[PDB]
DNA sequence: ATCAATATCCACCTGCAGATACTACCAAAAGTGTATTTGGAAACTGCTCCATCAAAAGGCATGTTCAGCTGATTCAGCTGAACATGCCTTTTGATGGAGCAGTTTCCAAATACACTTTTGGTAGTATCTGCAGGTGGATATTGAT
DNA sequence: ATCAATATCCACCTGCAGATACTACCAAAAGTGTATTTGGAAACTGCTCCATCAAAAGGCATGTTCAGCTGAATCAGCTGAACATGCCTTTTGATGGAGCAGTTTCCAAATACACTTTTGGTAGTATCTGCAGGTGGATATTGAT
């Protein structure tokens, strides 16, 4: 059952998302959307994580890694460390 | 023979979800797309589980709030039904586009 | 020896902050005051929030403060939401929050 | 085995003198510790900036103050300005 | 005795101004209105006039911009004419609140 | 010196002509007749909140005046950073 | 008795951006190589900003690039646009650019 | 009569280079002084981090390599780092 | 209205994941006493440019008029919500091994210091030139018809 | 379509602002060279904790049904655009001093270095408990009628 990864963020789990932030009904059309925002959101974070690795000679992506890469894309995240 | 009406349960959705702060994303499927999308940068890569958890954190976190602001775009053009149109322009006014 | 904590009355460490501020390049020298500043500001920041995530749990009928707390308590006060307002705390969920016009009819 | 320094146990102190009863989660003394590192580093980044506009070597507590007035809200800023001048008087007169 | 439609002035500005750079607010009302704020922060207060140039720089910057965010808003709902409600939700989506 | 003029009102001065002209460098075409007193609001806001930090700084300087830099120095804070005024 | 810049060969002082990396903390030490690179990277981005500028300069029959220029050239480019998307160049106008909606008939 | 530095005539030789016959207003070259100046505190600032984040006292070329991949868009931190690369290989051979 | 299906509420119970407690420990900060280096207020004064006055250039305020936009009403049809569960993917837990992190080493490279030269700034007085803002004159756009 | 009122686009010109120029000079640069300090790569290695996978858990892909939302069509009322008109306010150019900013002296303060005292992170072993997760039954909510 041949399947790309991004499917795997699947409709009741974007349905879930939308309802944390208040949504009521939603078009057909939204799943696909969401998932390209997603992958861009990931890209650029994901990117500049693995930025931090290379330079510090690892091949461990490290939480670190990730917390610095979101304090500079200016999404700061707290209970990581840092 | 008992239904219930159309967003009866988007409402209980709402306050449940609302209430609740779990990841809403299972652990694995996220864990792939991370790594899939890691691969095109460097390969071969090794990741922390707690590097893992703190991308799904974050993630979800922007995701809820987009949908904040994509549900007020919704509301501004007198509908109730989420379109692509309202994530665009909710990102496009936050100088995402 | 008396630590420059309980000479200024502080339950944070003067010591520490004098420290991280000269390994920090934030100037070639540092006054013998700023970290006494920096470090009482920082303790009381760090009531302010634990007062709120406190009552937070009260509220909740808890002891124990997890993130939600923080979060409910970082959120409903203007101030600390403003300070905090690109800033994401880890298991903090949302406030309840719905849309009105979303709510079914009367 | 290197040691991990932390903020977890001053954070603690703190919650005592104002939640004696009250305990707090490994996740949520995490949350707290990000924070102080965070908004010392806002502070600190600021004064450092003040004193290089302002062609000095030093930062004093003249640059946190203005850095605490520059980067907290209106409210927030008085009372942490008053903490802070404060903290500073009790540690001069002592002795 | 002769007339444009209404919207034919309106278009013939938007090409005018968006070719031009010059301020657009007048330099005096604009700087009483610094003065004023900075006063009411401040007594016996003086300006570097660059000062209130760059002010003015920004200003203006600032407003062009949020209107074009703006002008979105109304699109977005159908409209062609902008309301409070569009800088409201243009504002509220920038996270200004 | 002698008598200093009372300042009040001036955000009247942003009239409606100025402010329909930045709506069409912002490609505005149709006005609804609220808009100006919402402008005016937003632009003091605007103007509060960069002329503090403005302010802040020259006093930290120990200055009377308001520099260029004091406002390049608060608009570069405040995530609006201006190029052509020494910043 | 030859300059570090044209051992490099570069127009940006080198020897100044030693100097200023120096004065401005950002660590304790300043390698060699790094007043070198950077001096570089200066050189080059500021080199795509004229040769973008320049054209808009011709585009319009002028000689002497004027802040309108700069602003053309760095909007009309999707990179120096993104790198300079929260900056703002005095006296730079905005592009041209009209809505479809807006436009007559239908 | 105190001097104030600026890049002007470095910015200068590079439009001569590229745009042998063009001028440049004051202004624009006031802006063109201002992105230099902003470029570099960005760099300087990303390179600081980053050495800290990794407990190094010394900021290398490597560093500032680092800081043009994480502030720079693909195209341009591609083109940049061939540049910064290139000058300090041939500097490095020139002595 | 009533009636019933189901969601929601509160109380009480219970095992253990995750909290607080603890002592050794030792190592590494932080504080204490001595000698050194350095920064920046205060005192003074040149001198830039800021505040504050009168004359000329044109943009603002106001009323009138009606074009066309907005927002109400209605309505057909399309589209997303709700629904039942076996089925297939995720979760939980069990176990080797990559690699990260701790440690020690030693040297290439960085800091420091001291003449030595070069250069980037300004200042004075001059000298050149792109183009903004005026004119008139030929072609597009717009809206009535 | 045709006519015509009005904006728009050229082209050509000309004063002059503001730009390029240059000659004198200099202080603060950058450069050169020699002495001394050390950061971090480099190399071995110990133990997390990470990938992998088998077994146990349980959330979701499915298609069917229709309530109720979205969006097209229509229209009246009225807001906001256009424009004419009278003139107030800003803009432009030319004359007084508050305060900035540049020099210097001088001590109050921060650095440094070495020393001696404690605190705070870990690990060890055990010590303790707040509450998530389950039960039961009473009551609220929703939807059918
Ligand atoms: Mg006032």
């Amino acid at each position: 059952v041949l399947r790309d990864n991004i499917q795997g963020i699947t409709k009741p789990a974007i349905r879930r998302l939308a309802r944390r932030g208040g949504v009521k009904r939603i078009s057909g059309l939204i799943y696909e959307e969401t998932r390209g925002v997603l992958k861009v959101f990931l890209e650029n974070v994901i990117r500049d994580a693995v930025t931090y690795t290379e330079h510090a000679k690892r091949k461990t992506v490290t939480a670190m890694d990730v917390v610095y890469a979101l304090k500079r894309q200016g999404r700061t995240l707290y209970g990581f460390g840092g | 023979p008992h239904r219930y009406r159309p967003g009866t349960v988007a409402l209980r959705e709402i306050r449940r979800y609302q209430k609740s702060t779990e990841l809403l994303i299972r652990k694995l499927p996220f864990q792939r797309l991370v790594r899939e999308i890691a691969q095109d940068f460097k390969t071969d890569l090794r990741f922390q589980s707690s590097a893992v958890m703190a991308l799904q954190e974050a993630s979800e976190a922007y995701l809820v709030a987009l949908f904040e602001d994509t549900n007020l775009c919704a509301i501004h053009a007198k509908r109730v039904t989420i379109m692509p149109k309202d994530i665009q322009l909710a990102r496009r006014i936050r100088g995402e586009r | 020896a008396k630590t420059r904590s309980s000479r200024a009355g502080l339950q944070f460490p003067v010591g520490r902050v004098h420290r991280l501020l000269r390994k920090g390049n934030y100037a070639e020298r540092v006054g013998a005051g700023a970290p006494v500043y920096l470090a009482a500001v920082l303790e009381y920041l760090t009531a302010e929030i634990l007062e709120l995530a406190g009552n937070a749990a009260r509220d909740n009928k808890k002891t124990r403060i997890i993130p939600r707390h923080l979060q409910l308590a970082v959120r409903n006060d203007e101030e600390l939401n403003k300070l905090l307002g690109r800033v994401t705390i880890a298991q903090g969920g949302v406030l309840p929050n719905i849309q009105s016009v979303l709510l079914p009819k009367k | 085995k290197t040691r991990k320094e932390s903020y977890a146990i001053y954070v603690y102190k703190v919650l005592k003198q104002v939640h004696p009863d009250t305990g707090i989660s490994s996740k949520a003394m995490s949350i707290m510790n990000s924070f102080v590192n965070d908004v010392f580093e806002r502070i600190a980044g600021e004064a450092s900036r003040l004193a290089h506009y302002n062609k000095r070597s030093t930062i004093t507590s003249r640059e946190i103050q203005t850095a605490v007035r520059l980067l907290l809200p209106g409210e927030l800023a008085k009372h942490a300005v008053s903490e802070g001048t404060k903290a500073v008087t009790k540690y001069t007169s002592a002795k």
